[PDB]
């Protein structure tokens, strides 16, 4: 009876910060990877990366430009993403998912979530 | 000490591990 | 300095034959495939990932296989509303790289 | 340069007698290296991919061998364990990847 739920679409004004959460439970949240996608709405997905909790490892799409960090907080083991000052690049929606655990090599992300819409304007 | 088996849990397959090391000319990169 | 090119780009043959496209990138890709479906007032949209995990309601008519450089596809149904551009699709854990890609037509 | 018998050879020396071969004289292709990532742990500290293209190494150092997937977390600057305190310590200030 394990389930996923992502938090609602937020829109926010330029130069404000903002902040998303995906919530895991029912299992070991630093022994498993958290992965991100990213989808421009009227266009497809573009991999971003995925963050492992037990060190934090942060690795960047071959597009990236460093503005936006990934941190984790493992006293809670809820994953978040930040922005420190949106733009309209940010406007996307975005999909948490477990990914491989760190044991097995075959790639999988298990479970698929509703996606949390994130809209600058 | 180490467990490697077929029927062993993904988990306990070994790994192998390559670890370059810098310290401070003939390699250089793929050219341009 | 990369220059990747698709062949045959047209194909003609008889109503029950078999067509295969193939799109192969500057190294090995392993199995790193998926597949989309583009329609034209919609974005496209993942809807089957590794090949191997299906999401509860996708239906099952999308499939894929192969590994290596050659890779096969097979239709379990032919429909009428199959038509659609197929994009060879490499990925892996650091980033993702778009193909140029391919427009079929089926009449 | 010659990874193919090094990175593909069929067997591997024990960790204890780990092989070290010198490199040099050869271009080494990096874009594959950062291009793709077949390989599942990548762990860069001290240096950026994107500048080894744009940057010349010389007395390059590759040491290979075969452990367990646990043990990858002792493998860190500012980790504690059994094997990092009793087996080999790393420096805290170590560069590579």
């Amino acid at each position: 009876q394990v389930q996923l739920v992502q938090s609602g679409a937020e829109v926010k004004k330029p130069g404000e910060s903002l902040r998303i959460s995906c919530k895991g439970s029912g299992y070991s949240f630093t022994n498993y990877w958290i992965s991100w996608v990213r989808q421009m709405p009227g266009k497809g997905l573009e991999w971003m990366g995925r963050i492992d909790p037990s060190d934090s490892y942060i690795n960047y799409s071959p597009s990236f430009q460093g503005h936006a960090t990934i941190s984790a907080d493992k006293s809670i083991s809820t994953a978040y993403l930040q922005w420190g000052s949106l733009k309209a690049s940010d406007t996307a929606m975005y999909y948490c998912a477990r990914g491989r655990n760190y044991l097995d090599s075959r790639g999988r992300f298990d479970y698929w979530g509703q996606g949390t819409l994130v809209t600058v304007s | 000490s180490y467990g490697f088996q077929p029927t062993n849990g993904v988990g306990y397959q070994p790994y192998r591990v390559v670890v370059l090391s810098f310290e401070l000319a003939t390699v250089c990169g793929p050219k341009k | 300095d990369i220059v990747m090119t698709q062949s045959p780009s047209s194909l003609s043959a008889s109503v029950g034959d078999r067509v295969t496209i193939t799109c192969q990138a500057s190294q090995d890709i392993s199995n790193y495939l998926n597949w989309y479906q583009q329609k034209s007032g919609k974005a496209p949209k993942l809807l089957i990932y590794d090949a191997s995990n299906l999401e509860t309601g996708v239906p099952s008519r999308f499939s894929g296989s192969g590994s290596g450089t050659d890779f096969t596809f097979t239709i379990s149904s032919l429909q009428p509303e199959d038509i659609a551009t197929y994009y060879c699709q490499q990925y892996d854990s650091l980033g993702f790289t778009f193909g140029p890609g391919t427009k079929v037509e089926i009449r | 340069c010659p990874f193919g018998e090094v990175f593909n050879a069929t067997r591997f020396a024990s960790v204890y007698a780990w092989n070290r071969k010198r490199i040099s004289n050869c271009v080494a292709d990096y874009s594959v290296l950062y291009n793709s990532a077949s390989f599942s742990t990548f762990k860069c500290y001290g240096v950026s991919p994107t500048k080894l293209n744009d940057l010349c190494f010389t007395n390059v150092y590759a040491d290979s061998f075969v452990i367990r997937g646990d043990e990858v977390r002792q493998i860190a600057p500012g980790q504690t364990g059994k094997i990092a305190d009793y087996n080999y310590k790393l420096p805290d200030d170590f560069t590579g990847c």
